[PDB]
């Protein structure tokens, strides 16, 4: 993807992850889980929404064709009529097709965008109180318990405390 | 100890196509494209189509005595003909400005046939002997219902000078004709005068036909030709009538009482028992989607007709192997 | 002590619509949509409007007697005619090919109406009695100014055979007209020959016209008609007439010595007073916008129309709350 | 944003800063202040003018309507003029919409993208001779006056001498 | 020690437009428009065109003297005619139906001619002396050599009945026509009867066409004109005549063996000895791009026309200076 | 460009990297030379071929002109099917022209894309073993041989090792 984050430094996605597109995965002395990140994913939520529906009202003001007969010396004119509805199919016809590849490009990438910055927001925060493993993950200097990890979760990660 | 960043995956198979990358399987995806039909001809909305079946439009309006089944029809949604009906015109001949005319019933529901120049007015002329092998009915010789084929009474045919005002409210859809006969022994033979003419106005209208005698090939065994026409007479107007001979008159009318959206349908389906918001030539449509590939003829509140085999979004994210 | 990276914000309120999010506010933005007009008919880039008010192009081309404004009518940019104009033919009848004809003043800017058959030179047949009571002006009969209604002189109306060339250099339309009497004794009366005909001939014309007798529904008072025919008669070509009776002919005749851009404008509106260099039937457009929402049919230089409420491009940033 | 600037780690844009699109504010014992950066903002204008011109110019070539008049027993040809008129302005409409709905979301992320460089291009100079404080400011180890600030926007940031 | 992350640059100066900015270097492109042509007209894949040279489809069809070299022309894949063949109908008159028969041609890539009724055949009526000094070949006065210009034997000019019956598999293509004279001295003379008329009929076919008399404008040296009809005879069915004078009765007419894929195509180039698989007025087209701007009418396996100037992909990424 | 490394912090491409699109420079006491990078380059390379092929299919289906002929009194007729004609070239025009420029910019910010995520992928595996030098380059604390060298390119940069 375009920023790097999703199927790149991130390898996969989580199946254990249900409860939204994108979050934290945790592991300490006294376990460990996955936590959706609220906020990041109803952003991604209503902005696909969004598109979607964006999408479809565009396409909603669009050509019908009418029923139109002629009779055996009218033949310049039922052509021309048959290659003006044709015509406008075509025109819709690629416009739809070509509306969908591009945007489904951008929804792609978009995800993408939404991890790599999840991503670059906690690594903001822990600074150099922590390992930049390279794979989505951060190793920490100090133990980080439940409200540690919470603090990290939250935009609250005390770094100085730390 | 660590925290990690990631996103959701799942057991989606679901692909979507980009510009650059074909077939990429993602976590979530809205197709967009009606590709299914319940194949059968419905009523609109609750009110049934005039399904003509054998009958073509004009069989139907000038009463081909094999379209009885539509001699009242009620008010209609669209209309379906069939591409080579076989009950056009019993007696051979044309149709004057046929397609004009069918384009008018694409903006009407709903006929009502009134009786404007009665068959036993005719008292000059012989009124109830204009009929034809090639218009049979239950094994006898009939005519189109909805005209009168005048012919001579004790060997004369005088002029006919008739006049009919339009004092409904509706506009009056009126049709009548002219005999083209094989030979000049049957123009005598039925009108007597050898040299005949109709003569047609209205407030708009300055008609005068002639008949042309001439042998042609038989159809339905006949040699001559019938050739119709039609106007529409608007309300509070006249319309004069004036003939020597081979004067196809008008019987019955048409009253328009509701005008609006209709169209003739192409298609050799019959009724289905059924209703739909949505109709095509091949089928109903019942969607919530924004686009179909079904056929580009529909009428109703439907989805978007284009030529596409697939349109799928993409709303979820890349999903992994 | 530190340093920052930021952005700009201002008091802007201006928003603009992306796929994923409307209303999005921006620091700065660009319409590019032209939503208001003048509301005013004016000249085109100095070119004053033919406006033909009351009367029709028929009206006006013939020249009914209450069309005298536009007797003699200078060069014009576009032409403006009401939906339903008042006069029009003032004794009842039709305008063959009128709509061919409207189509080519689409391409003419100026007129110079020429006399080519005189009123005076009809020296066998009666010229100053073709007037009717459907056709008034200052409260007499009179008729259409551009074309001779020819009656019989003492009892008889003998075979016209007349010719005009055209030796000027630039393409002459041509106006005739056939009478259509309301019945035998009118014909007669008119013109003595009970059987006539108009016969018309230029290098590409090859026309032969016969009155059709008939009694039609009075409009203006008249139950006859009168169907009016026209060519343009080429430069050094030239164009024959012959006639029994019930000839309409031509007194005057129209060159034409401008072609080009120009329209027939339908609409209710009259002369503003104005100048503008795009104009619409609803009114002038000064902008120097791309697009527009005003109407679809416009002349001169103008932005290009779209079905849109509302186009604002984003050159700013999201401005922050 | 796609690129997580703007309304992302930069929280919101400055009042203050009216000579530029993208800038630097600066604090130490001397005083405070903003300054526009130059070269990123004259290449957004650059941009996004040609843009709109580009726009405008790709819809110069457009359908126009013209006149067209027929009689009562020329409705099917009357009715494909209508079809035809309207099926282009549909055409033309949708097009117009789209492009613009579609090149404002891309003004509004280059914009991002201008930010999130220009801050990537500090942050490069700088390096581990200051605080990376997680909203788009660096706080320094060494004390750095106006030349010194200067030196940061210019690109001539000495890191050895600090 | 270092390492150092990089991209490719080259000596390229192809350049790509983009939205924001125009002329960007790049070091890999693909143009995508063919501009280029070889100005010639050439055998669409093997079957070479129809060029009428200086003559047109009714110069040819109906046999013009002067188009001799089309007497009996093979299977085609276009046809090419010049914006105003100056052989045309030397004698002067009208095509009806013109170009309704010209778009049947672009449905048809091979005629064959046949003799539909013998020269040798009119045994009461003189035949071979319907030529004019309008029609010349070789010096001598001649004429349409596809139809006859039937005339009276011994002052006599009895009714003719005749009638041909299609016994062909393919649909026939038949021709005839209608003498107008100048004048009425020239109808007795011609054909004795001062009334006359031709009937035609077939199935579909109620024909009834009369001379029009009138002094026109000389063209090539006639006041008189010739207007010519055409039909479509299906296979098994009939067509039949009648008529007192004026009749230009069909000699030959055309079958119909093989339909499909064809065009007219206005240009004033000749035969270019040459093949391809892409043909335009201008010249042929020999190349795999998805886009050309030579011309929008084509025929064959073609790219798509385009009105750019120039349309460039960028494969590669932005060069360095 | 968006991504900000072609011709942004990496200031010019390399004439002397012949085998690739993207790839790695490297300098020590044995030498110094380029070696492209495989997967990304191939990577580019399948996306833009898929890319062209996608346009050039889309634009295969499109209006095509016939020849129709009208006579002196068929104007108005004969002008609408000009019109009509003309209308469609204009929309395939724009369409075309239109689509060229967007993805054109779209796959020149593609290969930005790309360099930017190989210097990253570098980035996250040298951490703290090495200089970021801000210009695409990265100074070694510890010698690197060209095994070394190898082991970034291969990913498999034993971090603890040094
Ligand atoms: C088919 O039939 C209908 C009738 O069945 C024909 O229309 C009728 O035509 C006759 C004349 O032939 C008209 O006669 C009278 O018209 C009005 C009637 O009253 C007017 O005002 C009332 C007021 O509410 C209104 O309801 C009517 O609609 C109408 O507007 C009389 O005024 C008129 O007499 C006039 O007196 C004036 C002063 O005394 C004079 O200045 C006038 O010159 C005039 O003499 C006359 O007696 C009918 O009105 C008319 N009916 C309708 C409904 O139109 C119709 O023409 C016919 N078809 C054809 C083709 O002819
Ligand atoms: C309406 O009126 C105009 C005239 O007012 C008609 O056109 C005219 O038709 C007459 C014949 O009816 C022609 O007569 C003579 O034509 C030319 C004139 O000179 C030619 O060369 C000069 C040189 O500059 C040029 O200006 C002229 O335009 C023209 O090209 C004579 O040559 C010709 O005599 C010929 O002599 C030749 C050798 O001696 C012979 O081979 C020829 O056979 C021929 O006898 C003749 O006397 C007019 O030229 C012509 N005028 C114009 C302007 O066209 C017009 O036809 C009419 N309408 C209709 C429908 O008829
Ligand atoms: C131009 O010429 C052709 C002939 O050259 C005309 O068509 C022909 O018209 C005649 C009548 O005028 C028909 O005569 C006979 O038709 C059939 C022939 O046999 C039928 O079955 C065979 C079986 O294979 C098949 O090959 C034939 O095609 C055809 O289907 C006879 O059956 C028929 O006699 C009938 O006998 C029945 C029982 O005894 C009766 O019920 C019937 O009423 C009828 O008497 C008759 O003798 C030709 O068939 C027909 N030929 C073709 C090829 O169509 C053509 O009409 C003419 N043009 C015009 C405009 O008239
Ligand atoms: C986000 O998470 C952090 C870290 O967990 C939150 O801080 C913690 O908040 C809890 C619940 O409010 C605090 O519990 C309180 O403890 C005190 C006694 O110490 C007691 O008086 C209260 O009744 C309550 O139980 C806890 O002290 C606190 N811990 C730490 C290390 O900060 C924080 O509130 C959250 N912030 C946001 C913005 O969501
Ligand atoms: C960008 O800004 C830096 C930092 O301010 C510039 O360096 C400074 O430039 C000034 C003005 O040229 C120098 O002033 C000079 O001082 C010497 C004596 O020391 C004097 O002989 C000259 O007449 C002049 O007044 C100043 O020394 C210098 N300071 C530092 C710390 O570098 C730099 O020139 C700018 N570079 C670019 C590329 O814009
Ligand atoms: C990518 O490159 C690294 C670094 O060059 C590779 O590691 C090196 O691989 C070579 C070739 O396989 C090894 O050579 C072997 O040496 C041993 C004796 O030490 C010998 O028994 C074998 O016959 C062979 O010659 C070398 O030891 C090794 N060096 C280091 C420092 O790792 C690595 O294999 C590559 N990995 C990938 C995934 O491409
Ligand atoms: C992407 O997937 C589609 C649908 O699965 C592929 O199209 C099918 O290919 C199979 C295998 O060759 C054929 O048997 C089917 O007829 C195809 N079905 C349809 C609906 O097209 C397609 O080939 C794939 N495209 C690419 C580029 O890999
Ligand atoms: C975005 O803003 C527009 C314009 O301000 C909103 O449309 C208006 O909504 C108000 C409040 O309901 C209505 O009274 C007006 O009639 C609307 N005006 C116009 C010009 O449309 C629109 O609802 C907003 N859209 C979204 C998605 O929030
Ligand atoms: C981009 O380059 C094109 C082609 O090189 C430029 O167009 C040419 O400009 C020269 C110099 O003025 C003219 O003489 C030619 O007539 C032009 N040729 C063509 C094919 O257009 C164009 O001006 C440049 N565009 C921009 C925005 O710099
Ligand atoms: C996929 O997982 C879901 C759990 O949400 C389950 O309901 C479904 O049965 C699974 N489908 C398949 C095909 O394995
Ligand atoms: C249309 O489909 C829905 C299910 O999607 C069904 O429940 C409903 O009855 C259908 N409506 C009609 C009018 O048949
Ligand atoms: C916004 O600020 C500008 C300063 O550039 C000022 O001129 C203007 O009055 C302000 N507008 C509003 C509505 O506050
Ligand atoms: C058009 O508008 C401008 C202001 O935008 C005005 O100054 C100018 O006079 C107007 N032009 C005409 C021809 O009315
Ligand atoms: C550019 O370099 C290539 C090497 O691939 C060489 O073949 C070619 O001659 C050079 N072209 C120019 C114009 O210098
Ligand atoms: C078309 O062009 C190619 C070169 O691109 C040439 O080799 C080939 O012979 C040409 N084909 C024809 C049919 O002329």
């Amino acid at each position: 993807g375009l920023f790097g984050a999703i199927a790149g430094f991130i390898e996969g996605g989580w199946q254990g992850m249900v409860d939204g597109w994108y979050g934290y995965h945790h592991s300490n002395e006294q376990g460990s889980g996955y936590a959706a990140d609220k906020e990041s994913t109803q952003k991604a939520i209503d902005g696909v929404t969004n598109k979607v529906n964006s999408i479809i009202d565009k396409m909603n003001t669009q050509f019908e064709a009418v029923g139109r007969e002629f009779n055996n010396l009218e033949r310049r004119i039922e052509n021309l009529n048959k290659k003006m509805e044709d015509g406008f199919l075509d025109v819709w016809t690629y416009n739809a097709e070509l509306l969908v590849l591009m945007e489904n490009e951008r929804t792609l990438d978009f995800h993408d965008s939404n991890v790599k910055n999840l991503y670059d927001k906690v690594r903001l925060q822990l600074r150099d109180n922590a390992k930049e493993l390279g794979n989505g993950c951060f190793e920490f200097y100090h133990k980080c318990d439940n409200e540690c990890m919470e603090s990290v979760r939250n935009g609250t990660y005390d770094y100085p405390q730390y | 100890d660590q925290i990690c960043i990631g996103y959701h995956a799942n057991n989606s198979t679901e692909q979507v196509d980009t510009i650059m990358e074909k077939n990429v399987t993602v976590t979530h995806a809205q197709d967009i494209l009606e590709k299914t039909h319940n194949g059968k001809l419905c009523d609109l909305d609750g009110v049934k189509p005039l399904i003509l079946r054998d009958c073509s439009v004009a069989g139907w309006l000038l009463g081909n005595p094999m379209c009885d089944e539509f001699i009242n029809v009620p008010e209609w949604s669209y209309i379906v003909e069939k591409a080579n009906p076989v009950n056009d015109l019993c007696y051979p001949g044309d149709f004057n400005d046929y397609e004009e005319l069918k384009h008018l019933l694409s903006r009407i529901n709903h006929f009502e046939k009134i009786q404007i120049i009665p068959k036993s007015s005719w008292s000059s002329h012989e009124a109830s002997l204009g009929v034809s092998s090639a218009c049979p009915y239950q094994g006898k010789s009939s005519f189109f219902r909805n005209v009168v084929w005048l012919i001579k009474k004790n060997s004369t045919y005088p002029t006919i000078k008739r006049s009919y005002n339009n004092t409904n409210q509706e506009d009056l859809l009126v049709l009548w004709g002219i005999h083209h006969p094989k030979d000049a022994a049957e123009q005598t033979k039925l009108y007597q005068n050898p040299t005949t003419y109709i003569s047609v106005g209205t407030s708009t209208l300055n008609q005068r036909l002639v008949p042309r005698i001439a042998t042609r090939s038989k159809v339905n065994g006949q040699s001559g030709r019938m050739e119709f026409f039609w106007t529409i007479l608007k309300p509070n107007d006249a319309i004069n009538f004036e003939s020597n001979g081979n004067f196809i008159a008008p019987e019955y009318a048409y009253k328009i009482v509701k005008k609006g959206d209709s169209t003739i349908m192409k298609s050799e389906l019959e009724y289905g028992n059924c209703n739909t918001k949505c109709q095509t030539p091949m089928g109903a449509i019942n969607s919530s989607m924004p686009f179909h590939n079904i056929h580009p003829l529909t009428i109703g509140e439907c989805p978007k007709y284009v030529k596409s085999n697939r349109l799928v979004l993409a709303t979820g994210l890349r999903n992994s192997p």
